[PDB]
């Protein structure tokens, strides 16, 4: 229990539980995010659910009728190594000249496989809250709001 | 932001196909 | 203010909220389906003993907040007194408590990033060999 | 981080009475 070092300013999951360390760690980080999001999800307004019901229609379409793709563009990522900066400044880029619906429902598919290939969960969060305000321009939320 | 590019191109790709076949 | 419905202002908060609890939740979801037999049983290994010490000392984790709560701190703020604290402190008991309170924490924490800081930079500190003994003896 | 110092004292003493109770 010496000093610990600040945090800074292979996506196979076995290859982070080799030692029973890694196995408690995992159960305990776990449990505290379980926890949070059954507590968040408990609280969330009845209008915020029906917004998460549609992304959930939609964007799991997205997953399987894609899934190809969404491979696909995940290798084309890892090609060479990126930042969260970088991919959030592409999708900034497109749906700048882009206004369709499909766009936005992709991004959030392929964002939403980064997290899940991505083993560091500090990142990850970084890049779900930064790319969700992206995503969720005016065009979008017009969208969303229309459907409901 | 060549690979990046790619991507980019990609996710609107796959974005005009499905403003073609949900809506 | 940590109570969520303050934050959900606008439409577009509410949306916002929506895509981030998909990609989190997604996520959390695909990350317990790869998890082996052994991580799993660790997990509902965690979730009795503190689930009982969450109830057992309800009184004394809000005691706890309140007394936190006080004035603002850090991540490293919490995560190094729980080090100083476990460093002479042997027992199972301290470190069960402790994965009650910071998950308590993080429930009242309104900020995603900072409160996965939190949940990785402690779980580091509680997961020390002691406890690691603790957990796989008990199995 | 006077507060910081009751909440850590507080854990141990709510770890040493699970110690107790348990065993
Ligand atoms: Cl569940
Ligand atoms: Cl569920």
């Amino acid at each position: 229990h010496n000093y610990v070092y600040p945090l800074p300013e292979s996506t196979n999951i076995l290859d982070y539980l080799s030692t029973e360390r890694d196995h408690v760690m995992m159960a305990v980080q776990y449990y505290m995010s379980k926890q949070r999001l059954d507590d968040l999800y408990r609280q969330l307004p009845t209008k915020t659910r029906s917004y998460i019901d549609i992304i959930n229609m939609y964007c799991d379409k997205v997953n399987n009728d894609y899934n190809r793709d969404m491979n696909i563009m995940y290798d084309m990522a890892s090609t060479e190594s990126f930042t969260v900066y970088d991919i959030n400044n592409e999708v900034n880029t497109i749906l700048m000249d882009n206004k369709g619906l499909g766009v936005r429902l992709a991004t959030i598919s392929f964002i939403t496989e980064l997290g899940k290939r991505c083993m560091n969960p500090v990142e990850t969060i970084k890049m779900f809250t930064l790319l969700s305000h992206t995503i969720c321009d005016d065009c979008f939320i017009d969208y969303i709001t229309d459907i409901s | 932001s060549s690979t990046m590019g790619q991507v980019g191109r990609q996710l609107a790709i796959i974005g005009d196909d499905i403003n073609r076949r949900y809506d």
